[PDB]
């Protein structure tokens, strides 16, 4: 009976006295945690060992029994430093003991503190556990209460105030609860023996350790290794977790502004795109315009005006990979697609369902297609709606839904389908032996102007900050050029759907300078670059 | 409220709804048409540095001020139920400056009582997050995204003071 | 047990003070009584929580944090208000023991919840 | 001209500078009584007339200057002892609103003497270091209760130390000023 | 008068100047005497150096400690003169002013104020105001829709500590009444609220500046 | 409308204030917005032309009592708000330059009026620093003196240099034990560290 | 810790109705109209007439409360901050003093009706208001030792009353309430109506009364003081006779009871 008091006294004196140099680090941490309504304490094992090794020995022998005592000691200290009501505090641990590989845990480790690491592969939803709980006695209508703690309980049968064999029920109207969550840990990929599928474990956490990690992240874990009921005399193992380890600044935008006022920025950005590829100036310019894009607009009568850009390319393999790397968001695919959804979408079967291809998935970003001619039959017709409307709509087999397809498409191949694109060009080649020799020398080196990341961040900044408008002079220029070309064709087609593309190219060109208005300088370069032919 | 104060210069540019009481020639450029008159009972949104004068100068003054949305009844109820949870930054960036300007303009009594309680109640949690020094980021960061431009200066000048005292002491 | 009565009294004071809810009770009752002699509206009322805040803060927070102890007596007080108002005589067998009280609903300014 | 962080307040370095001008009692290990010091901001007779192991009073900065070398020893103030600090903690607990009547420079002087003069105390230093912490924590609780009475007119404080006031200054004054601005705007 | 007392007065002036919102008057006599003493002490240190090491160490570091305070004080005063330049000029131009500018400022401060005002006037006059119409070319305009002249906030809140009369003449001070069974006290009226408070000796307060300006001038209180 | 350009200009003042405040060591105030200021002054000239034309119509008698008064008054307010914006921006950059003048006593970002302004203020500072009150170094350190003697390590190879106290030879990664009052200037210049 | 720091008629009636009930203790001041005099007297007269009618019909307290409570909002409001309602109530009572002081039968009828109205309004109060109103009237509890010595007798006395009046059917609940209940000691002659029903414990000529009972003492003090004031009001009726414009109204008011 007295041992429960001495241990609590010992941990209470541990928190109140541990200085390293001049700061009571744990008194300060426990005060600073309460002010932000965080009821927990993060103790370090090495400091506990340094203070008194006997306390660590007791903790190491019987963790399941001794952890609650230290927690209630934390509560007793927490009340003194902040009151002249609080819940029970959560203890959290850090350690540097030798990691056990997940594959080696066995019957020798049951009810021991264990440190391991792996990859999280799944996460459950949150669930409720009880800590303080009230009880009603059915016969006499007497009432009492119980305090649960979550370490390895059932309702009692010692009736009070005969009173009967099993008279107790719960008043949920006057009880307290906490959160709980389940996780799955899979062993590290570079530790598995050859020819075997990786092994995994299941584990639990509660209160502040919940909702701290997501699937696919590599983590390190400290926790008690134990068993639970779910052959003969055989039980399942698991782990109780006690600890886990896993927009612009001003100085950034100053650099981007300095770039914006450079008189030769357009040349600089074109030169920075696929520098190994020789020639093909207008291709690089068109890719800059594709990356930057126009400006979206919405009108009083509800009509909606597109912002995206679309380009086709008729060597060519490299540029799509570069566009994938430089773009803020990017998807890469070949014409047949990743599944039966193809590029756009399809219905599959047993009840029917629907899944989207690599036009729905790239919504909000860029998508590049490696061979546009290998497009499937359904996608040939569906890309019309995917490009013009930026939507995909299906009414089949009782399904009736519409999907968003807001993206800019880059494509390459080697007909009427060319009408959907804003610009079309044909790739050109040159055959200097020095170029091939340089490439070969670089290949042997691995076998034996603006950088990508800076350019990507700059593109993000320009997309976020500016959305320019046409000046009146540009309007007069464009309308005169439009009627001029149509008259020239008449005496010898251009249509409104291409004028509205020239406008988007003009806005994208004005976007680089961060000029709020587009000007005749941009209109001239726009119509100059319009010569797809 | 100094002349050269940038925040006061910037706060005066916020627009308020207005209604006219005379037809006037040539001032259609306020309606973005320089070639036309303004007509009586037309409604426009004008910056405060202009509406503050056109509401006063005569008699009947030229313009009447309509009750703006940022002082609507819904905002007042939201303030009075739970001031600490409120996202004043989304409501208006310069709330406590425009509040004082409006109170001076119309000499409101009840609005002052509401605003004083709001400021006093939010200062408590502001001090709580100021005092909490590391020996955490998410718990502080969630609240500090709902501060006005007015409150951020007080938070910064409190945090630096506490930090300097701590640094000097434990040195 | 005694606290139940005082909360009923306090909500009766609230219902007497803000009179727009009496009109709702009476309008529903007279509408139902009219067409019965020849559709029927439910025995439900929606209260603004802001009125309850401005009337009594202690009752407002009691409703909003301890509903199990505050919602039932207020509903009982509403049933008493609707019952005291005049009603059609000679009810049938089913009407005499319906076990059908009035019920509440809320709108406005939940705040953190 | 002046730095931005010194427009309205004193930095802790200036607070240390202010505290250093106070007098303190010392035991010198050398006799100076029959060159001479010839100071211009203090008394000069005491340093010129020292006798070994005879108690005397000098400014704190000269005392720390001497204690840097063997030539001096510093007597602790009488309040800086275990019995007195126990009594002050009991006073703090007994009266849940009043501040105990500690001197205005207690934190600064304690954290100077523990560093420069750890060897001259009579009590064990590791207990004083705890009782100082207890006093500061209790006072911080009492401060946190007090910030709910910021108002348009004034406030009263008693026995609150210089460093504690300097810690809080920019918050109290700013919030009080804005409440003043909101109130007077309705009158005008 | 003694060298000991002048440094206490300097510390008093420095601390008061740091906190108060207005520009307080220059101590003309104290600064003359202090600067002369600094010069003499420097020459004495040089003579003794050319002639135990420890007294020289004390003298040198004492002179450093003395010079730092004056440096900070003068920098603060010049910073204040920057902010209230047009206000001080308008105060001087008012023939009916109860105090002259030369009473408030030292000669060096007068030079700084005048020439800095001319420099700043030349900068904006050529750049901006060269292009404005004649009605808006004034720089210190009071009549415009916004007042172009800044001035101190007389109602700023400040910490104070009540000293009482400096001589300990509690029986002689006419303002110093007494509370029941306790210390003497002063009384002040806060006029916006029509309310009174009792300022006991020794207790600390947060108080509006204008309400306690007269007692501060008479050294009955000291800013914390 | 006539206040849009000013509302855009003042945001640069707020931006440069925050950039300056974030890092006291990295003061390089950005490019003077010549173009926006020129556009604002052109707008003011347009308003002046409009007022002059309105005065001509007033002398012609075109309903001048009400019509000219109100239009003229509204134009006057539009001019005044622009004056406020320009003065605020220039005053902020003036304050930054005044802060830099005290420590120093490169030029491409400053406008030429500001370029001569800085020279004038440097002349003023050295005039105050000379003459009477010379005994206290008004541009010196503002941190109170803590210790007489310190240990300083040698960070940059400036070779042999002269100072009022004497001569030093700054051999890279050597260490001195010397009085702070001597080496305060060299620490500020950046040849030394306190360790 | 931190720390900061005719009109008289209106204040008089705010003081008088802070408790929400009054013994009608003090002389009114200022002026009202003669139309107000007549109408206010008639309103209180109507409520008291219905109270006496229901009592003659032998209806219970609950039935009378159901009958009379809707009439306050029309004739004589209660639990109200309005100065007009408070003055209406006070002045109407004082007028019916002058109407009903004239004879023993009128005095008895007025005392009965007004005391029953006092009981009704007291029942409408919250327990806090009842406590404050009783304390304001300057109205001996036994010691804990005396309660312990007499605990068996007091519990035997009140146990049935706790079950029937306070619905405490469970003996456990009755025991807990009795542990929390206070008792008052006074001479048995003061509570003789409870003595006749054997609702109080008697010892040595003193009656032991639980705190949850004893409202009859309050209403009896109200009735006795009202009777004494009416006897006083009768003695100086010759001063009322100086204004002839009031006598027809009082004759009209008294005619409904004769
Ligand atoms: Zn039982």
């Amino acid at each position: 009976d007295d041992d429960n008091t001495e241990i609590i006294k010992s941990f209470k004196n541990f928190i109140l006295e541990f200085r390293l140099d001049s700061q009571f680090i744990y008194r300060d941490q426990l005060r600073n945690n309460i002010l932000v309504k965080n009821y927990s304490l993060t103790v370090n094992m090495e400091h506990l060992i340094g203070y008194n090794e006997d306390i660590y020995k007791k903790l190491s022998d019987e963790p399941s029994d001794i952890i609650p005592l230290f927690e209630t000691a934390i509560t007793q200290v927490a009340k003194r430093i902040s009151i002249l009501s609080l819940p029970t505090f959560q203890l959290i641990l850090n350690s540097n003991a030798n990691q056990i590989p997940l594959r080696d845990l066995d019957s020798e480790h049951v009810s021991k503190i264990v440190r391991l690491s792996g990859i999280i592969i799944s996460t459950s939803v949150l669930s409720s556990r009880a800590t303080y709980l009230s009880i009603m006695c059915r016969n006499c209508r007497h009432t009492t209460s119980i305090t649960i703690n979550n370490f390895n309980v059932s309702l009692p049968r010692s009736c009070l105030s005969n009173c009967g064999p099993d008279p107790y029920i719960i008043i949920h109207e006057s009880s307290k609860f906490i959160d709980q969550q389940f996780l799955k840990l899979q062993e590290i990929p570079e530790l598995v023996p050859v020819g075997e599928m990786p092994r995994n474990l299941t584990m639990t956490c509660d209160r502040y350790l919940t909702n701290k990690v997501i699937p696919g992240t590599r983590v390190t874990i400290v926790g008690i290794y134990s068993i639970y009921n779910s052959g003969v005399a055989i039980r399942t193992p698991y782990i109780k977790i006690l600890g886990i380890q896993s927009m612009f600044t001003e100085e950034e935008e100053e650099e981007f502004l300095q770039l914006s006022r450079n008189p030769k920025l357009y040349e600089i950005l074109t030169n920075s795109i696929a520098p190994s590829i020789f020639g093909n100036e207008d291709i690089k310019k068109a890719i800059v315009c594709l990356l930057m894009g126009g400006s979206k607009k919405i009108l009083p009568d509800g009509m909606r005006l597109r912002g995206d850009i679309n380009v086709l390319l008729l060597a060519k393999s490299q540029l799509l990979k570069f566009v994938e790397k430089v773009s803020p968001i990017a998807v890469y695919t070949s014409g047949k697609g990743s599944s039966a959804a193809g590029l756009t979408a399809s219905v599959q079967r047993r009840e029917f369902y629907l899944e989207g291809g690599a036009m729905v998935l790239a919504d909000g970003g860029v998508v590049c297609i490696d061979e546009f001619d290998k497009m499937r039959d359904e996608d040939r017709v569906a890309i019309h709606e995917a490009m013009e409307q930026q939507t995909i709509s299906i009414a089949k087999a009782g399904i009736t839904t519409v999907l968003n397809s807001r993206t800019s498409v880059l494509a390459a191949a080697n007909t009427t389908i060319l009408s959907r694109f804003d610009m079309i060009f044909i790739v050109k080649d040159d055959h200097n032996e020095e170029r091939d020799i340089s490439i070969a020398n670089h290949v042997i080196n691995i076998h034996t102007e603006i950088s990508i990341e800076k350019m990507k961040r700059y593109i993000t900044y320009c997309r976020l900050k500016c959305a320019p408008r046409l000046s009146p002079q540009a309007a007069e220029k464009l309308s005169s050029n439009f009627v001029t070309i149509r008259k020239q064709l008449l005496i010898n087609p251009i249509t409104i759907r291409q004028l509205e593309a020239i406008i988007r190219i003009t806005e994208s060109l004005a976007k680089l300078e961060l000029s709020p208005i587009a000007q005749e300088r941009h209109v001239d370069e726009a119509i100059r670059l319009f010569q797809a032919s | 409220m100094g002349y050269y104060d940038i925040d006061d210069v910037l706060a005066d540019g916020t627009e308020f709804p207005c209604k006219f009481q005379y037809d006037i020639p040539g001032l259609g450029y306020l309606e973005n048409n320089p070639g036309r008159p303004i007509t009586k009972n037309t409604k426009l949104s004008l910056p405060l540095w202009l509406a503050r004068i056109l509401a006063i100068v005569g008699p009947v003054p030229f313009v009447e001020l309509l009750p703006p949305d940022m002082f609507s009844t819904k905002v007042m109820n939201a303030i009075k139920t739970d001031p600490v949870a409120l996202d004043l930054h989304s409501i208006n960036s310069h709330f406590f400056s425009l509040a004082i300007k409006w109170i001076m303009l119309f000499s409101e009594k009840e609005l002052a009582n509401v605003v004083s309680e709001l400021l006093l109640q939010r200062a408590q949690e502001l001090n709580h997050h100021a005092s909490s020094l590391s020996i955490t980021n998410i718990a502080t960061s969630t609240f500090l995204l709902k501060l006005e431009e007015m409150e951020k200066e007080i938070y910064k000048k409190s945090h630096e003071s506490y930090k300097d005292t701590k640094r000097w002491m434990f040195k | 047990d005694a606290v139940f009565g005082d909360r009923v009294r306090r909500f009766q004071e609230f219902l007497d003070t803000f009179t727009s809810y009496r009109d709702s009770v009476r309008s529903i009752q007279v509408y139902n009584s009219n067409n019965a002699a020849n559709n029927i509206l439910p025995h439900r009322i929606i209260i603004s929580l802001d009125d309850l805040r401005e009337f009594d803060r202690s009752f407002w927070s009691g409703i909003l944090v301890e509903p199990a102890y505050f919602i039932p007596p207020a509903e009982k007080a509403l049933t008493d208000l609707a019952d005291s108002m005049d009603d059609v005589p000679h009810p049938n067998a089913s009407a005499v023991s319906s076990r059908h009280p009035w019920k509440l609903s809320f709108k406005g300014s939940f705040g953190a919840h | 001209s002046l730095p931005a962080h010194l427009q309205q307040t004193f930095s802790p370095e200036e607070i240390q500078f202010i505290v250093e001008n106070e007098p303190i009692k010392i035991f010198p290990r050398i006799t100076t009584r029959q060159t001479r010091w010839q100071l211009i901001t203090t008394d000069d007779k005491a340093l010129n007339n020292m006798v070994a192991m005879r108690s005397t009073e000098v400014v704190l900065w000269i005392a720390l200057l001497l204690k840097q070398q063997s030539k001096c020893s510093i007597v602790a103030p009488q309040w800086l002892t275990t019995k007195e600090l126990d009594r002050k903690i009991q006073y703090e607990k007994t009266h849940p609103d009043r501040f105990s009547e500690l001197p205005w420079n207690w934190l600064v002087l304690a954290r100077i003497l523990f560093n420069k003069a750890k060897d001259d105390f009579h009590d064990p230093i590791h207990e004083l270091r705890g009782k100082i912490q207890d006093l500061r924590e209790i006072r911080q609780i009492k401060v946190l209760k007090g910030l709910k009475y910021l108002n348009e007119s004034h406030l009263q404080l008693d026995n609150l130390s210089l460093l504690e006031i300097n810690e809080l200054r920019p918050f109290i004054t700013e919030i009080m000023d804005k409440l003043r601005e909101i109130h007077t705007a309705s009158l005008t | 008068v003694s060298p000991q007392q002048d440094f206490s007065d300097l510390m008093k002036s420095w601390k008061n100047e740091r906190c108060s919102p207005e520009l307080l008057p220059y101590p003309h006599q104290l600064m003359k005497r202090l600067l002369n003493r600094i010069s003499m002490q420097s020459q004495l240190i040089e003579n003794i150096s050319m002639g135990s090491k420890l007294p020289l160490l004390c003298m040198e570091t004492e002179l450093e400690r003395l010079k730092f305070v004056i440096r900070s004080y003068i920098r603060c005063r010049l910073s204040k003169i920057d902010k209230f330049s047009l206000y001080l000029r308008q105060l001087n131009e008012d023939e009916n002013s109860l105090i002259s500018l030369t009473d408030l400022l030292s000669k060096d401060e007068i030079k700084y104020h005048d020439t800095h005002s001319l420099i700043w006037l030349k900068l904006v006059n050529d750049s901006i105001l060269k292009y404005m119409p004649e009605e808006l070319q004034a720089i210190n305009d009071t009549e415009g829709s916004v007042n172009m002249i800044d001035e101190p906030d007389w109602n700023k809140f400040v910490f104070i500590h009540v000293n009482g009369p400096p001589d300990g003449k509690w029986n002689e001070d006419p303002l110093l009444q007494e509370n029941e069974f306790g210390k003497p006290c002063y009384t002040v009226t806060i006029p916006d609220l029509k309310e009174e408070v009792e300022l006991t000796i020794g207790s600390i307060y947060v108080m509006r500046y204008e309400v306690i300006r007269d007692l501060l001038r008479d050294d009955k209180v000291a800013l914390i | 409308m006539y206040g849009d350009l000013g509302n855009k200009l003042v945001l640069e003042a707020k931006r440069t204030k925050q950039l300056y405040a974030r890092s006291n060591q990295d003061v390089n105030l950005p490019m003077y917005h010549e173009d926006i200021i020129r556009n604002i002054l052109k707008e003011v000239s347009n308003l002046r032309k409009n007022t002059e034309y309105l005065k001509e119509q007033q002398q012609l008698g075109m309903l001048d009592d009400k019509v000219a008064k109100c239009q003229y008054f509204v134009t006057l307010l539009c001019m005044e708000r622009n004056k406020r914006c320009l003065l605020a921006y220039q005053r902020l950059r003036t304050d930054i330059l005044d802060s830099m003048a005290w420590n120093n006593n490169d030029t491409n970002n400053l406008s030429h009026q500001e370029q001569e302004y800085l020279k004038e203020y440097c002349d003023l500072i050295t005039d105050l620093k000379s003459g009477d009150l010379v005994d206290i170094d008004l541009s010196g350190s503002l941190v109170p003196p803590s210790d007489v003697f310190i240990d300083v390590r040698v960070l940059k190879d400036a070779g042999e240099i002269q100072t009022e106290y004497g001569v030093f030879n700054l051999i890279k990664d050597s260490q001195f034990f010397v009085r702070q009052s001597d080496v305060e200037r060299l620490i500020q210049q950046g040849y030394l560290q306190k360790i | 810790m931190f720390r900061q720091s005719s009109e008289e008629e209106k204040k008089l009636y705010a003081r008088l109705y802070e408790s929400k009930l009054s013994f009608y203790d003090l002389p009114p001041q200022g002026e009202i109209t003669l139309e107000q005099f007549e109408i206010w007297a008639i309103d209180r007269l109507k409520i008291l007439l219905e109270i006496e009618s229901c009592l003659s019909r032998n209806k219970s307290i609950k039935e009378i409360e159901t009958i009379i409570k809707p009439q306050f909002q029309k004739l004589l409001p209660f639990n109200t901050e309005s100065l007009e309602d408070r003055k209406k109530d006070y002045y109407s009572h004082f007028i019916l003093r002058l109407c009903f002081c004239r004879s023993k039968e009128l005095r008895e009828k007025f005392v009965r009706a007004e005391t029953f109205l006092f009981k009704i309004r007291f029942n409408m109060l919250t327990s806090t208001d009842q406590t404050k109103f009783v304390q304001s009237l300057d109205l001996q509890f036994i010691s804990n030792e005396e309660k312990a010595e007499l605990s068996h007798q007091l519990y035997q006395t009140v146990s049935a009353s706790l079950q029937f009046q306070l619905n405490l059917n469970e003996e456990h609940q009755r025991k807990q309430y009795f542990q929390q209940e206070k008792f008052i000691k006074l001479p048995f002659e003061n509570v003789i109506e409870l003595v006749g029903n054997r609702l109080v414990f008697l010892k040595d000529g003193y009656a032991y009364l639980p705190q949850f009972q004893q409202l009859n003492l309050l209403s009896n003090e109200f009735a006795s003081k009202l009777n004494q004031e009416l006897i006083k009001t009768y003695q100086y009726l010759p001063r009322l006779n100086e204004d002839d414009r009031l006598l027809p109204i009082l004759n009209h008011l008294s005619s409904g009871y004769t």
